[PDB]
């Protein structure tokens, strides 16, 4: 549980010759289109003596019970991770690379580093990719948890996700043509099809000032660039 | 008083039609196609999700026969392995190979995400065709009207009483097994609950892989045990829900050659350009003469202000007129250039009436007819 | 060792063959179709059942109008009647004549029994079919199998290993639209979920019953209320429902071609004996011997000691032999009077091999086989 | 447990000047091809001051609400019914078609009686309408009611109920034809077809001695004889 206190656990292998850890992790969220994960496990964060918090956490150092602020003492997945919530049973943390989960004290005499492996991929929920949204760009659906401290549990969820932004679509109209000049700025995927009964079934990725022309049978056509909500078109002055 | 007509899902040119009736003058109808859902009834067959790996500690009897135990998981695979490790510990564990076995176990397991980041496999049962039909008479348009195809919903309101029939074509790429993602639909094949599938969808089979205790397919093939470690090692053929959602490089939804927004969960392809769109249409009274045709329209000349070329409704033009008696008479343009939208004006000696018209023409040059008398408009689209 | 033969679907009846391979002794195979399920998909359209008539007092009021209060009741009917009651006695006393206003309801509601005293509208698309296929290989007769008709999975089930290609409905006695009365099935069409009709199947139309949900239609007319009294009074037609209920001639469930005994919850029609089943038969050659080039068979006799035709194995014959060596061959006869139940025969010489066979006609006369040798056997059935 | 009890009630149907009766029924069910009545009844079986007992009923008899044990309180048809089980609010007692049920006190040389009609519906919804229960023969479809209380009401059930019947047809088979040499002494609905696949979708009602032959595929056939839900015979020819 949260109030819970941390424990030994099957984890028979540390980066250190002491290898005595806790940490087998119960659960784990993290098959999200956001870029956190979610964590349940013994080697708790949001947890100290006062029970939940947002910003102390607790665990077995391989034998010592205790709780400390959070200094050396790191949540890594494949890469470091800097926590975003604490909610006693459950860690959440903002973990780009995900995969393997990796709970670790780098303390002195007494290292502990558990790792167990799991499947926690960050993947599109569209077309456009997410395994850390910034804060720049289009808000756009994904999984997520909550992000506050309930003491109910931090379960599964959606929410929004930023996922960047490309610069200005120049479009062009002309007569049954519509050519397009993109400018991207990172990879955006083009998805082209017409709104006509004609079509235009053209994904790409593209990056970079280019031109893609397009059939419109006069019944212009349908572009979704970057996934962000669709640039469309339906005259046959496209 | 029933008039039929059969409206093209074009927006370019919106479908001008008269309604005609003895001893009156025509009625206004132009027809757009505002929205098309295909929406079909869908049973599920099986989810497939993304999986995470869950690694336990495997169970070793040092000297001693270890048969494996199922433990009911997703992918739960086990081998038995004899001669796990070298013999003593300067070697590395257990003084027996001969006997010592090892059931070598590791298993995939349910994330909670498996109901929102996992794709879905339908059988399909018949469906409902809506068709958003917005028929116009006079200067008022709005009628846009949805009506299930199962004649079960029809459009009754009075000026344009709609029952829609089967759409000439309705965008479906929702077959008889289907698997749709997100917005991106795949036509994908399964049986019921039948064999794996493996470096494919139906890597997880079963109605919910939510839960555990399933089958799956990864083709998890477990190696000999590594000395060393306290390890389960594995080769594999790929993951086949997540190579499966990589498979995108033409989903329906994105290749849809009507422009559909592919929608799940009955399953519904948004806004087509899909076929033609049956529609019978109850035309008002009110919208023809009084009991006679008897306006007289003299003295004409059309001036189109502006076009624009091959347009929705980009024809703006006024045709100017003397007109006698009071009806409503029809000031659409049977032409094929241009059609006009307003295919009423309502008479009662009016002398102007500015109407608005779609073309597929970079030039504007239609025979529009009021009551009695038509005359010829140009411009420039 | 794979060997494909197709069995009739003949319930209980086991279509007898003869299993020929050179370089062993040929094998006994009768294969018997002992079961055919086909159990489509369904979607319930809706329940429909036996209603009660409630009738309420009416409400009247002395002295004023009467405004109907609608109740969710399933073909709930009220009319307002104005002018009931004259100045004192009329069926109620009431000071005022034209004022006085009786609002007459009734409607028709659930029985309590309506969930299990009910008939069922169900959709039906397309199934899987489960056959039990009991498999004879050698003398023993029980290497049965229970085995998907339909496209699913393999049985590896049965000492004998039975693939059945696809086939997801051997026979629907259930079509797109199919009418359980509770257990017997009609194939009658309907119109999908809504409100009931009192000309057609469904009086109560709604997927559930609770008499809120149920929409019907029962033909519940109101009549001018009663004089000497206040009731509410109707007539009626019969509804949909109640015909449909007095049509029971000839139920699927008891006259299908087949045996289809159709059986409800999930529609499936149960131990029919429709079309043949391919069935690739496993047979290993553990139900053979090697060769055949000296388990040859020679100086073979048929005597039948009894028979008795139109019985299912009404014959007892025997053969008299010598072998040159040991096996298993078939004692079938591919003959159309005769044919063998057990069609195995245990080559070693002893002048008797008892086989048992079955027949239709009323003198035995097959020509038997075993792996080498033929004969013609006779009696009197 | 019931939250009713007897009253004193206006009947539908009693004799005049004695329509100010005592002991009324509410509703009943019947819709049954059970000998059985689900009664819900105001002038209670299952209910004496304590509640539900299965021999003892309460009233109010033109007095109060209390209880003795059967004795003053009787169902009818018109006709005696004996109870099988009382359940509070709800009793149950045969009186097989449920159309009408009367509670009357049959006391001293008067005979008081108090009735009051149902608003079921008893159809057919098997494979044959029939007769209701005797002891005899096997039985047909049916929907009877709960024959034991739960203390509120009996619970709705479908199964089959007893029916009367006469010695089974004498089968003879033969050459593809089956001879049903018959001796009802009841009238049989007489239902055939092939269960090879010859369809003989053959109702009949048959009563007295005569013979039936049937068409066989050769391949059984399944004969019901009324009072009976199908019986089948196969073989290698039938």
């Amino acid at each position: 549980y949260k109030l819970a206190r941390p424990y030994i656990a099957d984890c028979p292998n540390c980066g250190h010759s002491r290898c005595d850890s806790p940490i087998a992790i119960e659960e784990v969220r993290g098959d999200a289109h956001a870029g956190v994960i979610r964590i349940q496990t013994s080697a708790m964060f949001g947890l100290k003596t006062d029970g939940v918090d947002l910003a102390y956490m607790s665990f077995m150092n391989g034998k010592t019970q205790k709780s400390i602020k959070i200094d050396n003492l790191h949540v890594r997945t494949s890469a470091p991770c800097s926590l975003v919530s604490h909610h006693g049973y459950y860690i959440l943390a903002q973990c780009p690379p995900g995969d393997t989960v990796t709970v670790g004290f780098h303390d002195g005499p007494n290292r502990h580093t558990c790792t167990v492996a799991h499947k926690v991929e960050f993947r599109p929920v569209g077309r456009e990719k997410y395994r850390h949204p910034p804060e720049h760009g289009v808000e756009l659906p994904c999984n997520r948890y909550t992000h506050k401290r309930a003491d109910v549990p931090f379960v599964p969820v959606k929410a929004k996700c930023i996922a960047t932004l490309a610069p200005e679509p120049l479009v062009e109209h002309k007569h049954r043509t519509l050519i397009l000049h993109l400018h991207p700025d990172h990879p955006t995927l083009l998805t082209t099809r017409s709104l006509g009964s004609d079509a235009n079934p053209t994904r790409q990725w593209i990056e970079r000032p280019t031109t893609v022309n397009f059939t419109v049978t006069g019944e212009g056509l349908e572009y979704t660039w970057g996934n962000h909500p669709p640039k469309r078109v339906w005259a046959q002055e496209s | 008083y029933e008039h039929t007509a059969v409206m093209p899902n074009k927006v370019g040119i919106p479908y001008k039609a008269l309604v005609e009736r003895p001893g009156y003058a025509p009625v206004h109808l132009q027809i757009q196609l505002v929205n098309t859902r295909i929406i079909p009834s869908t049973n599920l067959e099986y989810i497939t999700c993304k999986y995470k790996t869950k690694v336990p500690s495997p169970v070793v009897k040092c000297c001693g026969a270890t048969q494996c135990t199922s433990k009911p998981h997703p992918d739960y695979q086990c081998q038995v392995f004899t001669g796990v490790y070298p013999f003593m510990w300067g070697g590395a564990y257990c003084f027996c190979d001969t006997e010592n076995t090892q059931m070598s176990e590791a298993y995939v397991e349910r994330s909670e995400e498996c109901s929102i980041d996992h794709a879905k496999a339908y059988k399909v049962h018949t469906g409902t065709v809506q068709a958003m039909v917005n028929i116009t008479y006079g200067s008022v348009s709005w009628r846009s009207a949805d009506v299930y195809v199962n004649g079960e919903t029809p459009a009754k309101i009075g000026d344009a009483k709609l029952i829609i029939g089967p759409l000439s074509s309705a965008w479906s790429p929702f077959d008889n097994k289907v698997v749709v993602y997100g917005h991106e639909v795949y036509n994908y094949d399964f049986p019921e609950y039948g064999t794996g599938k493996a470096g494919s969808f139906g890597d997880l089979q079963s109605r919910t892989s939510t839960s555990n205790d399933l089958y799956a397919n990864t083709n998890l093939k477990l190696q000999r045990p590594q000395a060393g470690i306290v390890h389960t090692p594995f080769t594999q053929a790929p993951s086949g829900f997540e190579r499966w959602k990589r498979d995108k490089g033409a989903p329906l939804n994105d290749v849809a050659p009507f422009g559909c927004s592919i929608a799940l969960e009955p399953l519904r392809a948004e806004n087509c350009a899909v076929g033609s769109i049956p529609i019978s249409i109850d035309i008002p009274d009110a919208a023809f003469t009084r009991i006679s045709e008897t306006p007289t329209v003299s003295d004409l000349e059309c001036k189109i202000t502006e076009c624009t070329y091959a347009s929705d409704f980009g024809g703006i033009a006024t045709v100017a007129y003397k007109s006698s008696k009071a009806g409503n008479c029809p000031i659409h343009s049977p032409s094929g250039v241009a059609v006009i939208k307003e295919n009423d004006v309502t008479l009662a000696e009016s002398g102007s009436f500015t109407f608005h018209f779609s073309t597929a023409n970079i030039h504007p040059a239609f025979k529009l007819q009021v009551c009695t008398s038509a005359v010829t408009c140009k411009g420039d689209c």
